[PDB]
């Protein structure tokens, strides 16, 4: 007997209040019934269960169910209710690395840790609560009473606590072999290395040497799966990876549960198939919930996902993260609030791709999309890499100076350079600090009657020039906007514009170059097209000439 | 420190589960080497699966120095830690801090290491520091001692700090001495030369009565701190444009001011005029105005400060590398309003000097009221969130909130 190590029991406790199971164990045929004593009495020899007395109250229903070809009979404990009741873990596994993160590695080995996973006891304070039955035959004698001595399969703490007592285990190897890396998920465990591979191969016996201290039996993972490495939907092969392929499928009839599915694989597809755009097909499932419910695909849809499959023919790869090259991230404004960009080290060869979509709104400019994607992809880049990437945008350095410098609110985009990729991120106006000399001055004013909602627009100017234009099915806020535009539509290509509408000023304050709304839209065209417009506020109802007079005229 | 002292959260609220945000590898590298030897040091101990809390954490530099600092957001645990009354009902705050002609700022959040925390609390202090590309499980852990940043930490060790400044309180007293989080402020009316001294007597008081950051002094010179009133210009000649930038300001201004008068400014714009032309002042214009600029010479009324009520702080970015600020707790009767230009570090970068005016605007309200306001800040939430933490250098976090629509009033305090 080589003395082994004891795996240190994690406590266990059921949450605050509640108490342990009481669920009533079904009937079971006499079949089903002498299928599972045989699999407990094999269970209990093995040390995983024990036979318990009376006294403990509690229960879980155990199942019994059969396979397609192995004619065996399975057993299965049904936790769902004893899982309601324990407390909450630290789930360790939430995400996995990304592929384009890790480095390349010349040997992996897969070893399988299964077997070692029955060796990690389970606190025996809370051994009472995994109670289980089985029946007795033609129920005449009591049934056969168990519990659980190792992480029951199925109990909420199992993953979390074989994962945890592994990682404690590795802890002292991983450290005093700085030269490999070990990446455990579920029941495998993944070891990888530069060393050649005979030296690679002891490496490995080492491993087995210092898991044998506690007792942990771990041979190669059967049926060595030649490359790649089928892992959390990619294809990790040793010098590049990528998604598993991609197949969208065809179809004539395009239903709600189709297009999440397309979505979802254009979304998997985008992070290394570059340029692919999902808006219009996204846009499509609006508000729907019915999977079922049928969807016409809009002309701007099909042409998205032709545009897709295109995109789809050849399959992509990425390659592996080199640390001593640079990180570099470049992105392409695609149009109706779409972005792309890629991640590299050396030109051509991308780590990974991505996009971005504009965040829903009714009024926005094309900095701003850029600015988002930029932290965007700064933050996704500081989870892969550890790092921020330098930039490459399609923005003119004097572009962005001017955006930052005049706009009202803190704004930031790290390390970057201009790269002439159209189409080209710019300023569509830039409204005047000063109000123009020998330029016409026009005070703007509209209302509505929130009744009949009948409402009127116009203008004065210090030349004489007037109009009032009658307006049905508004409100005092579209007047306000309309009487602007008509100042900009019949003024000269410099303009001075007074309003009080503070309505109006919030949103040309924020510089929108596009809007949901036609009416903001079209003052916006007219903006592009003037060479100068100041734009001032005042206040309603002070007496102020021209205002004064203009407000009068709208309000009928 | 022998006995701990009974912790508990606030009635039924559980701990923090607050996610850890992403590290760059050199933040990373730096917690771990910190962490290795808080642990060895006994501070803080490695935690099983069992244990599901969390807070943030991160590394700063303090002002001035290139050493890593490791700072926890424990703003979530703040918020559900039960509140304390340490030994009595209540240190009152010094009116007078404020009004010394120099405080000194101490980081001395290390004297709390000494302290150990009940034990029964520990697993509400949990923290991870996160791995990069979740290529291996984090580190967790969690603390054993009062920790740095923590609501309660300052509380529990108020009877152990007072006993090691009653010699130095004895002896100077004038000096003025308060408390906030891991930070001592140090407040005297002599000549700088004796206060820094003065200031060095202290820490070796600490020091003997005991530090990584305990050398440094952050000071301050509150008796020159300047407020912003109203302005109203004065003018030879007056456009349109002019007088009608006027109405709007003394509009405003009419919501903050009692008695505040528009008619005969308006009445000089009469007409539909354009916005170049000059306007003379007529006489009884020109008077309203004089009345005008007398009321905004007066303080507002009525203005007090209530303990029960938040802080809010507003920023504005003026442009030019200038941020204006007010404080208040309700609208339009402001407690505190300020103006700050140069911020030394970031001529090109708006975000670090906004994150520079947030811990200028709360070490204003510790000194003067003993607690952080909660700020309205002009940015958007995504670019804040990816960037302040490059630039903080304080050991406490305010709260803040942000602001999507442009306010009209940024012109008014322009
Ligand atoms: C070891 C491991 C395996 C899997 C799987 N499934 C997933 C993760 C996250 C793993 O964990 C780490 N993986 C790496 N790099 C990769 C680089 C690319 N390849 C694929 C490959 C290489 C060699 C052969 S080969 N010639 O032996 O047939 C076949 C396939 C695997 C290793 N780096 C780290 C760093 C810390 S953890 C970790
Ligand atoms: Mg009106």
């Amino acid at each position: 007997m080589v003395p082994i190590s004891p795996i240190e029991t994690v406590p266990v406790k059921l949450k605050p209040g509640m108490d342990g199971p009481k669920v009533k164990q079904w009937p079971l045929t006499e079949e089903k019934i002498k299928a599972l004593v045989e699999i407990c009495t094999e269970m209990e020899k093995e040390g995983k269960i024990s036979k318990i007395g009376p006294e403990n109250p509690y229960n879980t229903p155990v199942f019994a169910i059969k396979k397609k070809d192995s004619t065996k009979w399975r057993k299965l404990v049904d936790f769902r209710e004893l899982n309601k009741r324990t407390q909450d873990f630290w789930e360790v596994q939430l995400g996995i690395p990304h592929p384009a993160g890790l480095k390349k590695k010349k040997s992996v080995t897969v070893l399988d840790v299964g077997d070692a996973y029955f060796s990690v006891p389970l606190d025996e304070d809370f051994r009472k609560y995994t109670a289980f039955t089985i029946p007795s035959i033609n129920n005449e004698t009591p049934g056969i009473r168990y519990q659980y001595n190792v992480l029951p399969q199925g109990w909420k703490g199992s993953p979390a606590i074989f994962q945890s007592s592994m990682t404690k285990i590795l802890e002292p190897f991983a450290a005093q072999n700085p030269d490999i890396v070990i990446y455990q998920y579920m029941d495998d465990l993944y070891v990888g290395s530069d060393l050649e591979i005979g030296q690679h191969r002891t490496k490995i016996e080492e491993l087995r040497q210092h898991l044998l201290r506690w007792g942990l039996t771990t041979p190669d993972k059967k049926h060595q799966k030649e490359p790649p490495f089928l892992w959390m939907g990619y294809e990790l092969h040793p010098d590049k990876w990528t998604v598993q392929p991609i197949v969208l499928p065809e179809k004539d009839s395009w239903t709600v549960n189709d297009i999440q599915k397309l979505v979802g694989k254009l979304n998997w597809a985008s992070q290394i198939y570059p340029g692919i755009k999902v808006r219009q097909l996204s846009k499509l499932l609006r508000g729907t919930k019915a999977l079922t419910e049928v969807i016409p695909l809009t002309e701007e849809a099909e042409l998205e996902l032709a545009e897709n499959r295109e995109i789809l023919k050849e399959p992509v790869h990425g390659v592996y993260y080199d640390p001593s090259k640079d990180l570099i991230a470049e992105i392409q404004k695609q149009g109706q609030g779409q972005w792309t960009y890629q991640i590299y080290q050396e030109p051509f060869k991308n780590l990974k791709t991505g996009k971005y979509a504009r965040m829903r709104g009714a009024h926005t400019n094309d900095v701003k999309q850029l600015t988002e994607a930029v932290q965007k992809i700064t933050t996704e880049s500081i989870v892969i890499w550890g790092k921020t990437p330098k930039f490459k945008l399609p923005i003119q350095k004097e572009t962005w100076e001017t955006w930052w410098t005049e706009y009202w609110q803190a704004t930031w985009i790290p390390e970057w350079e201009f790269v002439n990729t159209p189409p080209l991120v710019k300023l569509w106006y830039q409204l005047e600090k000063e109000p123009i000399v020998g330029a016409e001055t026009f005070y703007v004013d509209g209302a509505a009657n929130r009744e009949t909602k009948l409402g009127k627009a116009g203008y004065v100017t210090n030349k004489g020039r007037q109009k009032v234009v009658p307006l049905t099915n508004t409100t005092n806020q579209k007047t306000e906007l309309q009487a602007i535009y008509l100042a900009l539509q019949d003024s000269g290509l410099e303009v001075n514009i007074v309003t009080d509408s503070q309505y109006a000023l919030g949103i040309i304050q924020a510089q929108p170059d596009k809007s949901e709304s036609e009416l903001v839209n079209q003052i916006i065209e007219q903006l592009i097209k003037k060479e100068k417009v100041y734009l001032a506020w005042v206040p309603a109802h002070k007496g102020i000439g021209g205002n004064e007079q203009v407000d009068k005229l709208v309000s009928a | 420190p022998i006995e701990t002292v009974p912790v508990k959260l606030k009635p039924g609220m559980d701990g923090p589960k607050v996610k850890q945000w992403p590290l760059t590898e050199e933040k990373i590298k730096a917690l771990v080497e910190i962490c290795t030897e808080m642990e060895k040091e006994g501070k803080i101990s490695k935690i099983g699966p069992e244990n599901p809390y969390n807070t943030p954490v991160f590394a700063i530099k303090k002002k001035d120095s290139t050493k890593w600092r490791k700072l926890v957001d424990f703003r979530e645990l703040n918020k559900r830690t039960q509140d304390f009354w340490e030994v009595q009902l209540g240190i009152p705050h010094p009116a007078g801090l404020k009004k010394k002609k120099s405080v000194t700022v101490l980081d001395v959040g290390d004297a709390y290491f000494s302290v150990p925390l009940d034990e029964d609390f520990r697993k509400y202090t949990a923290f991870t520091i996160p791995s990069i590309n979740n290529e291996t499980p984090g580190i967790r852990y969690q603390y054993n001692v009062l920790p740095q940043g923590w609501k309660g930490s300052p509380a529990i060790f108020q009877s152990s700090m007072t006993k090691i400044l009653e010699p130095f309180k004895k002896q100077n007293p004038d000096i003025v001495i308060y408390q906030y989080m891991d930070d001592l402020y140090v407040g005297s009316d002599l000549e700088i030369g004796q206060h820094r001294t003065k200031i060095e007597e202290l820490r070796q008081h600490l020091l003997r009565w005991g530090p990584p950051f305990l050398w440094m002094g952050y000071e301050l010179h509150p008796d020159k701190w300047t407020v912003q009133p109203i302005v109203l210009p004065e003018k030879d000649s007056w456009t349109v444009n002019d007088i009608q930038k006027l109405v709007g300001k003394l509009n405003w201004a009419s919501q903050i001011y009692p008695g505040i008068k528009v008619r005969q400014l308006s009445k000089l714009l009469r007409g539909t005029k354009a916005l170049t032309e000059v306007i003379p002042l007529t006489e009884e214009a020109e008077l309203e105005l004089a009345e005008n600029r007398e009321i905004l010479k007066e303080p507002v009324h009525g203005v007090y400060y209530d303990p029960s009520k938040d802080l809010i702080a507003e920023i504005q970015k003026q442009g030019q590398g200038q941020w204006t600020y007010q404080i208040y707790q309700e609208p339009f009767k402001n407690l505190k309003t300020g103006k700050y230009a140069r911020m030394r570090g970031a001529h090109t970068n708006d975000v670090k000097q906004l994150t520079e005016a947030v811990q200028k605007i709360t070490t204003e309200s510790i000194v003067i009221w003993g607690k952080t306001p909660k700020f309205k800040l002009p940015i958007q939430k995504e670019t804040w969130e990816t960037w302040w933490t490059e630039y903080w250098q304080a050991t406490w976090i305010p709260e803040w909130e942000f602001v999507n629509t442009p306010p009209l009033v940024k012109l008014w305090y322009q």
